[PDB]
């Protein structure tokens, strides 16, 4: 097949033509891409945490190379153009565009198809870092999250967070307890860990954030010792100061932020761009009526009763030195 | 905001 055969026959935008002609160079993977079936599929999609409906749903729907021939060169060559970058935390981000739902249940979970059909590669890479397979396995149940995620978002089937699980996917994401930790690199390439905090997993309480920072520096010394980061750096709704306003002392977030250093300016007040972040983590907001969101935790109430007195949330940067 | 990255 060619790019635009595939690009028309999946229904993707114009702009994606560029991907499509960059996957078609590419070409596909030297070791073929591999679908589980059946029980080997409900074993691993129970391993990631997937909940049942949905890996029901996967396992019934697994695209076949002969009757889905557009979607199936598409997950090969997405594969690929992941595998190419194992290791390698310079390379961007790009899981590929999402795939129109018209295509049905094998064009919502695609990148459920991609993930895993790259669960053994990943694993390999793991081991070849002498990697525990405990933190192998720990690192990747965020499919499930994801999966998970997008049912309570949308309604429906799916996980629309492909450019994320490419870390996740290249071995440069490692969760350690309640924190995860990425190989990342400053604008003046300087090594530094990014942290970020995974949904599933209960509150952010300090002893378990503590116990992930004490874990990540033995962690990527001893298996990427070339890295030497000794700094972790963040950014988030959560290092909002402006949340003080609302939360109590006895917040996770307050508390645990005041460890902090911000190395950004103040925001200007009209800037509402981390408006959608603080919209998607809270509430997974879909485009919907704002006090039509639920109002059970002070957290909930704090985020629209900023928004309603006309103000903006702001997405801090900055780093904590790791112990 | 509402796209991830990062760059
Ligand atoms: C990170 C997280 C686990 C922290 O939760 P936490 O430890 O309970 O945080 P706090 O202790 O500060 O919570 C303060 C209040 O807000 C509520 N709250 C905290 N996080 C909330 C969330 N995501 N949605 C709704 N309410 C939340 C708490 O229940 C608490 O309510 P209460 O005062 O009414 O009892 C949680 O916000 C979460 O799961 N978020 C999704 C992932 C995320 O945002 N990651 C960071 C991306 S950059
Ligand atoms: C970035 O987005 C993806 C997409 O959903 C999420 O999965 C990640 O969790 C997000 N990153 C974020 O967690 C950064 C948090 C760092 C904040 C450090 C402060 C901790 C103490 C308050
Ligand atoms: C995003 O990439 C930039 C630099 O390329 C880095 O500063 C930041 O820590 C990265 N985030 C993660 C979670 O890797
Ligand atoms: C940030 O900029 C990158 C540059 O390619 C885009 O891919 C992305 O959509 C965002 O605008």
């Amino acid at each position: 097949m060619d790019p635009e055969t595939v690009r028309i026959a999946l229904g993707l935008e114009e702009r994606t033509a560029a991907w499509l002609t960059e996957l078609d160079e590419l070409g596909p993977p030297a070791e073929p891409v591999r679908l589980p079936r059946g029980e080997e599929a409900r074993d691993l999609l129970r391993r990631l945490e997937v909940p049942e409906l949905d890996a029901e749903e996967i396992v019934a729907a697994a695209p076949d190379p002969d009757r889905d021939p557009a979607l199936w060169w598409l997950l090969e060559r997405t594969h690929h153009a992941i595998v190419r970058h194992m290791g390698d935390h310079r390379a961007k981000p790009r899981g590929g565009p999402p795939l129109p739902y018209e295509g049905g249940a094998a064009a919502r979970y695609f990148h459920v198809y991609v993930f895993l059909a790259t669960v053994p590669a990943v694993r390999r890479f793991h081991a070849e870092r002498g990697i525990p397979d405990e933190v192998g396995w720990e690192t990747l149940t965020q499919l499930g999250e994801l999966v998970a995620i997008h049912r309570r978002k949308y309604g429906q089937g799916g996980m629309n967070m492909q450019w994320w699980t490419t870390y996740h996917l290249r071995g440069i994401l490692y969760r350690l307890g309640r924190l995860q930790f990425s190989l990342a690199t400053g604008k003046d390439g300087t090594p530094h860990l990014g942290l970020a905090v995974p949904e599933w997993g209960g509150p952010l309480l300090p002893k378990a954030y503590d116990e992930s920072l004490h874990r990540a520096r033995p962690f990527f010394d001893r298996h990427f010792p070339e890295h030497g980061a000794r700094v972790a750096w963040g950014s988030s709704w959560m290092l909002d100061p402006q949340l003080e306003e609302y939360l109590t002392e006895d917040s996770n977030i307050i508390q645990l932020a005041r460890f902090w250093t911000l190395t950004d300016s103040a925001p200007e007040p009209g800037n509402a761009d981390g408006d959608s972040s603080i919209l998607e983590f809270v509430f997974r907001y879909n485009g919907q009526p704002l006090d039509e969101l639920p109002q059970r935790s002070s957290l909930e109430r704090a985020v629209i009763a900023h928004l309603k007195a006309g103000r903006h949330w702001h997405m801090r940067t900055g780093f904590v030195k790791l112990p | 905001x509402y796209x991830x990255x990062y760059x």
